[PDB]
DNA sequence: CTTTATTCACAAGCTTGCACAATCCCTGCTGGACAATTCTGAGTGATGGCAGCTCCCACCTTTCCTTCTTCCTTCACTTAGACTACATTTATTCAGCATCTGTATTGTTGGAGTAAGTTCCATGTTAATACTCACCACTGAGGATATGT
DNA sequence: ACATATCCTCAGTGGTGAGTATTAACATGGAACTTACTCCAACAATACAGATGCTGAATAAATGTAGTCTAAGTGAAGGAAGAAGGAAAGGTGGGAGCTGCCATCACTCAGAATTGTCCAGCAGGGATTGTGCAAGCTTGTGAATAAAG
């Protein structure tokens, strides 16, 4: 109740940023793995903006893409 | 499941011509008439006409005509009333309701009706009104002119709401109406009876004649609880 | 690069698709569709997988013979493209 | 259980393309895809309507292939291959 | 007197016993006749062999040993009476004829 | 203890290694060739049937058998299926 | 020991005896409930009303007083119902409803 | 000598033209339509209902399986209306 | 005893006009007669045809109304006012 | 003198053939054709009246149908006259083919 | 009722093609095989090929290949030989004959034959001719180089006449043959007996097997009576 | 090594007959077609002239090249 | 502007390897066959008479054949856009595995409900009979029509 | 915009005879009643298979763009269909005779259902196999692009 919320407005800020600076989900997915060493496919980044995949793992995910969505900004 | 939707109201100087649609959907919409009513506070509800879109068969009550004409539009699963010439007393309600070609069925399903402002049988309802507490009968009389063969409908109508339909063929009870209602007679003596009243039970009553070629609805009879 | 010229690979697609035999259509989005529309008339019952198979199968080849009738309204029409008004002409020759 | 609302979408439009090929079409108008949706829609309505009646004459609360196959005999359209 | 079955009897493979009792419980009439079911049990042997030998027909010019749902298709919609035996039959796994209009060739 | 359920299946095998004796058949087929031979067995009782009923007969005959194999086959087929008929209920009753 | 027939019994005019009888004379089953041939017999009159009363609905809009052919193909062909129930059948007298089409009108 | 008694539903179909049209005859020739749409709608409804039974391994016609069959075979609002019709006149049978 | 023959002209062109004229037909070319007696001549092949075996099981020299509502019926092809 | 135009007359007669419901070929004819027809599948045939009658009607009924369906086959192709090529597609669209 | 029409003898150069009509009637066009057969002779009778009119779908033999083409028109009820590239060994009759699609039946019904003049498995026949007087038995064998399951017919050919069919099956009676003749056999063995001969008798007596995808004659029997 | 040689000193032949006598490459293909009953598309002939094909391609279709030298040398 | 050689994308023919399903084998179990008996249904005949042929005739409506008019179909040309083809990105499906739990299946009982046989009498069909609603004859009005103003 | 003869269609009058409606006769099938049996609700136990959730690899669908080629509109010719009129023919309706076969009645006998036994054929489940399909390689070909005459 609390929790799906706030991940729905992280996804659709995610899917603006990426839409702006205009990588692909692929390529998100490739500079997850570059940075942190656990690449994750584009049907997991795709799945991500969806909010397809269960409460849990998305809680798990989310600081991963945090991360990359701060450090997209200045590079 | 089944709806008819209809437009806002409409404000028109008089002399003009007024168009109203009867969007409908949740139902096979070749296999059903749409039927247009008209409201009014001087002399309630008063059948206008039908149109069938099967085969694009309207018929017109005899003091409508000319005033109101029926179109179909089986692409858009849309029906169209159109009012010539509005003079003052045009004012009015207009309801489109769903009715079955089977000549036991009875109007069913309502629209919300357009209200637009410009700028034969006769059923009789013996008690007007009268109150009630929440707990006894009720019983309202549609005593009729000639004689209808059970072809009587009783709609319920709460106020600035459509009617909706509680008894068809004069003892049937209507789709989701409870068994707290009950409907008797035949000929030209018709009844309705009310087990318990409840909260909801003040409204308007109405009973509906099908049998003949102009449908005529009944005078109206007003419930209020407690 | 290269390009082939319109109407080449829909005579290739349909060469290869009247030569096989597998269904064309998901089974997912087929079985949400089935259990949507048999909703409607019950609230609550469950479907066999080979009933969601059957469906999909008398399907398919309604489509198909339609299409057929279709494109047959179409040629007779003077055209090579199907339109509305052909699934129209031939679903009301045929009776529905 | 959902509601699961809309899913004739779910019918696409490659999906349909492949259907009209397997018919022998060569061109495809961009407004036929509706139409086919809906006349897909009809045929399957119709037909799920008769294998839920013979379910629930049966006391069934599951719908089997022998359901589906004598609702579509009785529409005349007979199916082999489903017992 | 070692029970040689009716089948047998009349030169068949399908069960003539089988036909019988299909015809007993099947609410079609009073009575049987007991050649009846001799009969039909002919009728349908030999429709089953005509359309198994067509089947396998079109499986050996696919060069195919096994008979699957389409060459079952094939044989019936390549024949003028098959297809119109089972005009409104669907055969599951079929598919359709390659037939392309000569209008929408090329040139 | 699930129940048995029987089929024309082993007979379909039958007549098949009787007419391509090295041709095998998948499971698909001969559910088809199952449904085939359940359907052509209900037209040609039901017409029976129906021919019993209209001359106010209460026997199903090797004659009303005929007849109805007559009516619902086509040319050919109907005359190939006569003979085969004739034939074996010949051969049946000059056994014994 | 009396009176009152099944139909009358039921408040029916179609006659529940003869529906039982035909009922079972017709290898439909091996055995029939009592409550079969009423429901049916109700189904049977119910129709027969439904399209005798349209029928003659149709003759009063002609100013005849005689139902024919001709009026119960026209209130056969103005339903959907009813001429989806009965669209394959032909009916002797009945002619065809008058239909011609928009583009072939003059202007 | 001989005999000659045919029977036909012109009885009660002229007793239920009375009920809904009582100043209203009916040729012969509707007549004869009228009987051969009863008799129609009557194999109609008992083979879908002998078809009911046999499916479920049932070896009696009751009234629900002609209301099933009634559902089957009539249209939406005229199955609602005869289904009614056909309970009715079984809750009137059943009570006297 | 007689032999009929080319009794399919009997079926004259103004007849099949009036026959378009009832469904509605406003232009007809001029080959449009030998096609529709062609068709007709099909139809009538298979009812009689199937009429016919009807007679011949019941061992009857005579084809009744009921053989051909029976022929008929079975085409899916239901008549009504002649009987059954 | 006084002409009327092609379509005029041709429209009062589907006005006038669409509202009779009487037999529209001549029953002479059509009584020696089914006889010459039915005498290709068994000789020294007879027939009730009232089995030329039923075939008659149902002969008509369905090439009235037929000659529906062509007309509505000839609309789509843009024109107004029937011709066999709209027969043919009718037949086999409907499954006679 | 049923016959194939062709047409007049051809004297053609060498080096051109020829057309030939099969023109049919009095059966269901589209439902029966037509089949083209050769007849010289130096060698007998040759199955050239067949064409399905209800697919159009053809079938020729392998040494015809090439050499005749096959088409049909289904307006007018007919099939079209041609013969391409005529040489001076192509000076034989042309028989057209009709075949149901059913694997059973046999050419039942043959044309005139065209005889035109420019200017496997393998069937066995043991008496090239027997002399026969009025009233004895007449057996003929049809020895084949592999195994047809019982596809097998027998026909009888008069001088300057199309050949009639005997047997279909290997043992059936072909359409208004008397009961006189009989077949007999299976597998690779099979014959032909005449019970009580009439002057009619006297004809070429052929063998034709059908099992398998090139259709081979027997070599043919002469029979004469008194 | 050996064979390799031996091809494209007659491939060349093979060029310089052809636009020495006018022909086209799909006049070649059919006249194989004609005078031995296997018609080849011109993409063989001008693939062989290109050397494209696999070596033993090229040793199967040099005979018949061959012939079709020889034949039209004189007609 | 017209044939003609690269070039390309594609499907088809070959040549192993497996593992998914087809073939076969074993075991009960149930359904078909043997045999005697009882029970009908339907083939033989013989009648009665109805209706389906056949023929004659007279009439007048329908059909057929010519001629000229008109307007509908067909064909040549033109062009605007809506389809197809394809690369790229995005999203849904597919396949395998695990949980579970609601439902389909099997088992036994017995009571309601149906079948079967008699008796009979009230109803439905046929034949005889008396009007009745609708079809030609004949004026009579309001619009459909093609031509002229 | 307007004015006008000309066949065509609905509206009522009258008579009246074809057909529909009303009254006995009767036979025959539906109802009352009882007894025999049997079928299918009704619980009860239980397995299984359909719904649901993950999860990653395939696989496909959605988007966006370039460009071709097709559908649709316009105009003109011509010829095909139709309207009208006169001559011919043959369909229709009635009025006979005549007999062939359709339908009915009755019998008996040959076949079809009953019932009890048992055995062997076949369906379910488990080992055994082998066909064709996935996959990689080679190839011949049709379609489309670049060139030469």
């Amino acid at each position: 109740k609390a929790l799906q919320k706030e991940l729905e407005q992280f996804a659709k800020l995610l899917k603006q940023k990426r839409i702006t600076l205009g990588y692909t989900q692929a390529d998100v997915g490739l500079t997850l793995g570059v940075l942190f060493g656990k690449v994750f496919s584009q049907t997991t980044i795709c799945r991500f903006e969806a909010l397809q995949l269960s409460f849990k793992n998305m809680c798990k995910l989310r600081p991963l893409l945090q991360k990359w969505v701060e450090e997209a900004d200045n590079n | 499941e089944v709806q008819l939707q209809q437009s806002g109201p409409e404000l028109v100087e008089p002399g003009t011509s007024v168009k109203m649609p009867c969007k409908a959907s949740g139902y096979t919409f070749t296999s059903y008439t749409i039927q247009w009513v008209k409201q009014t506070p001087r002399q309630g509800l008063e059948w206008i006409g039908y149109i069938y879109p099967y085969n694009a068969g309207t018929k017109y009550n005899e003091k409508f005509k000319g005033k109101a004409t029926l179109t179909s539009d089986k692409s858009s699963s849309t029906v169209y009333m159109e009012l010539s010439s509005l003079t003052s007393e045009d004012s009015a309600v207009y309801y489109c309701a769903r009715k079955s070609s089977r000549l036991r069925s009875t109007l069913d399903y309502w629209g919300q009706g357009t209200s637009v402002t410009v700028s034969d049988i006769k059923m009789t309802q013996s008690p007007s009104s009268m109150h009630a507490s929440l707990g006894e009968r009720v019983t309202i009389t549609c005593k009729a002119s000639q004689d209808i063969r059970s072809y009587l409908s009783w709609y319920q109508q709460k106020p600035w709401k459509s009617p909706k339909t509680l008894i068809y063929y004069a003892t049937s009870l209507a789709d989701g109406v409870p068994s707290r209602f009950s409907g008797s007679g035949s000929g030209q003596d018709f009844s309705l009876t009310i087990n318990n009243l409840e909260s909801d039970d003040t409204a308007t009553y109405y009973c509906l004649q099908h049998g003949e070629s102009p449908y005529t609805f009944g005078s109206g009879t007003k419930l209020e609880i407690k | 690069p290269h390009r082939y010229r319109p109407g080449t690979v829909a005579l290739r697609e349909i060469r290869r698709y009247q030569k096989s035999t597998e269904l064309l259509i998901r089974k997912l989005p087929f079985q949400r569709l089935v259990r949507e529309i048999a909703q409607d008339f019950k609230t609550d019952l469950r479907f066999q997988s080979s009933a969601v198979m059957a469906l999909q199968e008398a399907c398919e080849a309604y489509l198909v013979g339609l299409f057929e009738d279709t494109n047959l309204c179409a040629i007779h029409a003077k055209r090579v493209t199907i339109m509305p008004k052909d699934i129209q002409l031939a679903r009301r020759i045929r009776g529905e | 259980r959902k509601v699961l609302r809309d899913n004739i979408q779910g019918i696409t439009k490659p999906a349909i393309r492949r259907l009209a090929r397997r018919g022998g079409v060569k061109r495809i108008s961009g407004l036929i895809y509706e139409e086919t949706r809906g006349v897909l829609k009809v045929f399957l309505e119709n037909v799920i309507r008769d294998a839920v009646t013979y379910t629930e004459h049966a006391k069934r609360k599951t719908v089997t292939a022998m359901d589906v196959v004598y609702a579509l005999k009785r529409q005349g359209r007979t199916l082999y291959g489903f017992g | 007197a070692k029970a040689k079955s009716r089948s047998s009897r009349a030169g068949l493979q399908f069960p003539v016993g089988r036909v019988h009792r299909l015809l007993r419980k099947g609410n079609y009439a009073e009575r049987v006749g007991a050649g009846a079911p001799v009969y039909m049990a002919a009728v349908l042997e030999y429709l089953t062999a005509e359309i198994l030998e067509l089947a396998g027909n079109a499986a050996r010019d696919n060069k195919k040993t096994r008979i699957i749902p389409r060459h079952l298709q094939l044989a019936i919609r390549n024949d003028e009476e098959l297809n119109k035996l089972l005009g409104k039959v669907t055969i599951a796994q079929g598919g359709v004829l390659p037939n392309i209009q000569a209008v929408l060739l090329p040139k | 203890k699930r129940s048995r359920k029987e089929s024309y299946s082993i007979y379909v095998y039958k007549v098949l290694k009787q007419v391509h004796p090295d041709t095998g058949i998948s499971s698909k087929a001969m559910g088809i060739m199952n449904s085939f031979v359940n359907d052509i067995f209900e037209r040609i009782a039901g017409e029976a049937s129906r021919l019993a009923h209209y001359n106010k007969r209460s026997t199903i005959t090797s004659r009303e058998i005929q007849t109805a194999v007559r009516l619902l086959l086509p040319g050919e087929l109907a005359k190939h299926a006569v003979s085969e008929g004739t034939k074996a209920v010949t051969k049946y009753t000059s056994s014994k």
